[PDB]
RNA sequence: UAUAGUUGAAGGAUUUGGAAAAUUCCGCUAAAGAGGGUGAAAGCCCCGUAGACGAAAUGCUGACAACACCUAGGAGGAUCCUGAGUACGGCGGAACACGAGAAAUUCCGUCGGAAUCCGCGGGGACCAUCCCGCAAGGCUAAAUACUCCCUAGUGACCGAU
């Protein structure tokens, strides 16, 4: 998904080498789970990363 | 060395004393002609440019094929050979400044004015004033001078009525005591320059 | 010297070389190049050293050696510069220096002992080899590590 | 421009030295002023609803200003014409011994 | 002070010409002999320049007024506060002149997870003594880079391919 609501994690991207460092181009993405969380009380559905998630 | 004095009219009152470590030194040459040439060549202005291939307003769009019509083979319309293209190795904004090792400018300075004086061109002058600046009275001090052929004025500090008055025909031009450069004496053939003068310039050629 | 008869030093500014402007300056059609070859294009030759295909030789020998980070190297003055400061004047790796001498002293002044000295000055630096001493103290001087 | 409309003048240039007269027209933005009986020049008109006729005419031609000077008419001769505060207008003031046009 | 301005010195005659600013006499002015124009090449014909003066209106920059806001010592050390899923570790990548290399320092993704002044970080793996600092909350003029545009200038810069 695209961002967490809370903090602002976010995908990028960086190299990817084996073995003989042959560079190419990769994707990390932040690990983002959907929940249903209370927001002014009414619960809402957004991205939390399982980082903020204790 | 010795000069003589004068004030407008009074005439031939006592000499002057001047040393001789920087008014009777045997001019060397070569560092005055080299001096001249360097002050007078640091004077220019290097802007001027010229457009070449990348920077004509052109394309890079082939006239046509490599082969086929027999034809020479060319990249661009805007090319060296083309009528209307940039142009090889055209003038680029320069600098042509350049400076000399200390001790020379020194020699060439005290050079020039023993020079001049080796021929009884400096003519010390007591005490030059007017209330207002009228033109006509200084004509007439060179006048009583006998000084008509071009000529330059070295005054002390701002006793400006007294330059206030070379805007003449310009066999005259006048300059302060800290500017003496070279030129502005090898140009001329006689210097006027007041007694209070004679000293400060001394001073600060040390 | 007068502006329009000027004259510069003889000998002291040559011409120009404009090449390949026609066959009797010698220097037209090819330039001073010859014939074809990669020294006869524009931008031709090769980098420096280069040597065809040989193993050049700063490969053909081997790597030796390594630096100390904290070496030390004086500033030596032999003998004779001190001959100059006649009897009694307290050398010091300071303001004597303030004399046209010795700028720029690196890590602290040593002394050598090169070749001959005939005063009785009094010697102040950081270091000494071990003849300097003797002749000092030969003439008759002090010595302080300081 | 010190030349207006009505106004004799000197002409000291041009091939009508010292003769004088009357300025008719006065063309500022080009510099051009025509005087009387100084720059006859002959046109070869056409038979036109004016002159039926194509007869040689004889007109006048304008002069520039450099060419002019102003009169006195209090004295008679030209002035190198000068500006006074006179009250509240510039009426023009001549050199040459103090006149007023 | 920027945007309209005002004032501003001194020449006639002769020879060649279609035309003089040209030539030859004799004069004058300059704090003004920079330049442009006029029937050819002008210190004294014209526009100007050196000087001197000038704004009803609008804008900017100062200054000092008024108002707003901010800021105090000394002595005690019983107890309290001093930025948390943060520092940091493994793993995989990037940033530092430093391509994992013996690799400190700085970031990013994932998992694991500290102490609280008798405390914590750093001084190029790591340990000990010493020395220097107090992270995980914010703001901050000047010295620096550029010129589509306006004003005034300059050029051993071009002169209809």
């Amino acid at each position: 998904a695209k961002v967490c609501y809370f903090t602002g994690r976010k995908t990028s991207s960086g190299n990817n080498r084996s073995h003989a460092m042959n560079s190419t181009k990769r994707t990390v993405k932040p690990n983002l789970q959907k929940v249903r969380v209370l927001i002014d009380g009414k619960p809402k559905k957004v991205w939390v990363s399982a980082r903020a998630l204790k | 060395p010795n000069v003589a004095l004068f004030k407008q009219d009074g005439t031939q009152n006592g000499e002057i004393t001047l040393n001789e470590e920087i008014f009777g030194i045997e001019p060397n040459e070569s560092v005055v002609y080299d001096a001249i040439i360097m002050q007078r060549a640091s004077l220019r202005q290097g802007t001027h440019a010229v457009k070449n291939r990348s920077a004509v307003r052109g394309g890079g769009r082939k006239p046509w094929r490599q082969k086929g019509t027999g034809r020479a083979r060319q990249g661009s319309i805007r090319s060296p050979q083309w009528r209307g293209g940039g142009v090889v190795f055209g003038p680029t904004p320069r600098s042509y400044s350049y400076k000399l090792p200390k001790k020379v400018r020194r020699l060439a300075m005290k050079s020039v004015l023993s020079d001049k004086v080796a021929e009884n061109n400096l003519v010390a002058v007591e005490g030059l004033s007017f209330d207002a600046p009228k033109t006509k009275e200084f004509k007439q001090v060179l006048a009583n001078l006998s000084i008509d052929t071009k000529v330059l004025v070295v005054l002390e500090n701002g006793n400006d009525f007294a330059a206030l008055s070379a805007r003449n025909l310009p066999n005259v031009s006048v300059v302060t005591s800290d500017n003496v450069s070279v030129l502005d004496v090898v140009s001329a053939n006689k210097v006027l320059a007041t007694q209070t003068a004679l000293t400060q310039i001394e001073e600060v050629l040390a | 010297m007068k502006l329009h008869e000027l004259k510069p030093a003889e000998g002291s500014r040559q011409v120009r070389n404009r090449v390949g402007r026609g066959t009797s300056s010698g220097n037209g059609k090819t330039a001073g190049r010859g014939q074809k070859g990669q020294k006869a294009r524009s931008g031709g030759g090769v980098r420096l050293g280069f040597e065809g295909g040989q193993t050049p030789l700063f490969r053909r020998l081997p790597k030796r050696g390594f630096t100390n980070i904290n070496r030390k190297d004086y500033a030596v003055v032999n003998l004779d510069t001190l001959n100059r400061f006649e009897d009694g004047t307290e050398v010091t790796p300071v303001v004597l220096k303030e004399a046209g001498i010795v700028k720029n002293e690196k890590a602290g002044i040593k002394v050598l002992a090169d070749g001959e000295l005939t005063k009785k000055l009094t010697v102040k630096a950081a270091k000494f080899s071990k003849s300097a001493q003797e002749a000092i103290e030969a003439a008759g001087g002090s010595i302080e590590v300081i | 421009m010190f030349v207006k409309k009505g106004d004799k003048v000197k002409v000291i240039t041009g091939k009508d030295k010292n003769k004088e007269g009357v300025v008719l027209a006065a063309f500022p933005k080009q510099d051009k002023v025509i005087v009387e009986g100084v720059n006859v020049v002959k046109k070869h008109q056409k038979p036109n609803q004016a002159a039926p006729q194509g007869g040689i005419l004889e007109v006048e031609a304008p002069i520039h200003v450099s060419n002019v000077m102003v009169i006195d008419p209090s004295n008679g001769e030209a002035t190198k014409v000068a500006f006074k505060e006179v009250d509240g207008k510039k009426v023009r003031v001549s050199k040459k011994t103090g006149e007023v046009l």
